[PDB]
């Protein structure tokens, strides 16, 4: 029931730059919006849990921030070998819905 | 003199009341820090 | 070493009843629950419900209230799901997930049950 | 001029003789307690109950006093209304922050007139935040009472 949208759908970036992708909420997910990514043919892995904290054991090239209905993470140092589809996930209201995905691409 | 017909006037309010964010919630709060959410300005369904 | 091994790629009729497996090892199996998500290849992850480790009550999601059935066989660390009366719109993978009752983030781990139907 | 911080008690009466632009309400501030802030600027008044950090002297001069806007709970936008004295009444009962206002002209600057003016309510603010200290925002003069 909670419509989780994210923009832009397909945005490109280059080597070593800084990019910002968002995730816009219809209802209140005030702190509980988690961040995943998905490589093609790969089971996913956590990036940012509870919208600010980072899990131990991830490469910390990125950090997540935001509150209310606007949430983001910023890749401070991008690398070409990711090609990952970034996924949103709220942990506030049942059912746990996901986002469509922001595919990162090279020029 | 008796009334002829009954009239009921409620506002439009183009939204359902969000009880889904207080009933179907994954993280219910604790009793020292009980979460209080005011719900208003909508049409509610208590039949569900 | 904590891992969740799965069954193979299934291929059945639209109407058969197949039971997929999720065998656990490494951790305390009664502590964290056994969440399940679904992912169409043109869509994202969709949560379908879970089941508690001690009682065995299969509490599904708000959409998939019907033909999905969680089956529990304790003291062998299994998290069996079974789909019955399969439909042609269910061309999706079925990922198993160790997921706790309080933290409610996944760390979902499944190699991919390619349930292809035709 | 300047504007020091004042205790709120049970409710206050505010009166002034467009130098003032709004008020800041709270208990402890400095982003540890959620604070109610009103700024009347650019003919659309904005009310934020964002958990703001305060400066050593908050003042307007874009906007600088309402910066570091984080983890906001409530937001409200409406239209304001314009020798002339503007009276305000701020109260907090049952979780309701009620604002009463009436602008009437005058012909004196020594003190408040002996006339009568009934202040109509303009907007009610349903938050329910514990408020005990407040601070308001070519010098001007203003009068602060207590209810
Ligand atoms: C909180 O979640 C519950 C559980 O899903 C929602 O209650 C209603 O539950 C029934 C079954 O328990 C479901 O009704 C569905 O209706 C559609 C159309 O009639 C039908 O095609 C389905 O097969 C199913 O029977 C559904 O989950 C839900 N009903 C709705 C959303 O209309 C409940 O609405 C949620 N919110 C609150 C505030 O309780
Ligand atoms: C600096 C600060 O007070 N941060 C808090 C954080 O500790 C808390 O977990 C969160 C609740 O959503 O609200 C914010
Ligand atoms: C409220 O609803 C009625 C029909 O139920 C409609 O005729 C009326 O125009 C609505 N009022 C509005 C949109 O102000």
């Amino acid at each position: 029931d909670i419509q989780m949208t994210q923009s832009p759908s397909s945005l490109s970036a280059s080597v070593g730059d800084r990019v910002t992708i968002t995730c816009r909420a219809s209802q209140s997910v005030s702190n509980f919006l988690h961040w995943y990514q998905q490589k093609p043919g790969k089971a996913p892995k956590l990036l940012i849990y509870y919208a600010s904290q980072s899990i131990s054991g991830v490469p910390s090239r990125f950090s997540g921030s935001g509150s209310g209905t606007d949430f983001t993470l910023t890749i401070s140092s991008l690398q070409p070998e990711d090609f990952a589809t970034y996924y949103c996930q709220q942990s506030n209201t049942w059912p746990l819905t996901f986002g469509q995905g922001t595919k990162l691409e090279i020029k | 003199v008796q009334p002829t017909e009954s009239i009921v006037r409620f506002p439009n309010i183009t939204n359902l009341c969000p009880f889904g964010e207080v009933f179907n919630a994954t993280r219910f709060a604790s009793v020292y820090a009980w979460n209080r959410k005011r719900i208003s300005n909508c049409v509610a369904d208590y039949s569900v | 070493q904590v891992q969740l091994v799965q069954s193979g790629s299934e291929l059945k009729k639209p109407g058969a009843s197949v039971k997929v497996s999720c065998k656990a090892s490494g951790y305390t199996f009664t502590d964290y629950g056994m969440n399940w998500v679904r992912q169409a290849p043109g869509q994202g992850l969709e949560w379908m419900g879970w089941i508690n480790t001690y009682s065995g009550e299969p509490t599904y999601a708000d959409d998939f209230r019907g033909r999905f059935v969680f089956s529990l066989d304790t003291s062998v660390s299994t998290a069996y799901l079974q789909i019955c009366s399969l439909k042609a719109e269910d061309t999706a993978v079925y990922y198993c997930a160790r997921g706790g009752n309080w933290d409610w983030y996944f760390d979902v781990w499944g190699q991919g049950t390619l349930v292809t139907v035709s | 001029f300047d504007n020091p911080v004042l205790p709120f008690n049970d409710g206050v009466y505010f009166a002034s003789t467009n130098i003032i632009r709004g008020w800041i309400f709270g208990t402890t501030l400095d982003s540890k307690t959620q604070s109610l802030l009103i700024v009347n600027n650019a003919t659309n008044v904005v009310i934020k109950v964002c958990e703001f950090q305060f400066c050593n002297d908050p003042f307007l001069h874009e906007f600088r006093v309402y910066s570091s806007a984080n983890n906001c709970t409530f937001e409200y936008v409406s239209q304001p209304f314009l020798k002339n004295l503007r009276e305000f009444v701020f109260k907090n009962i049952d979780g309701y922050f009620k604002i009463y206002s009436k602008h009437t002209p005058i012909n004196l600057v020594r003190g408040l007139p002996q006339g009568f003016s009934a202040l109509e309510p303009l907007v009610d603010l349903p938050i329910g935040i514990n408020i005990t200290r407040f601070q308001t925002l070519g010098a001007a003069a203003y009068y602060v009472g207590y209810l």
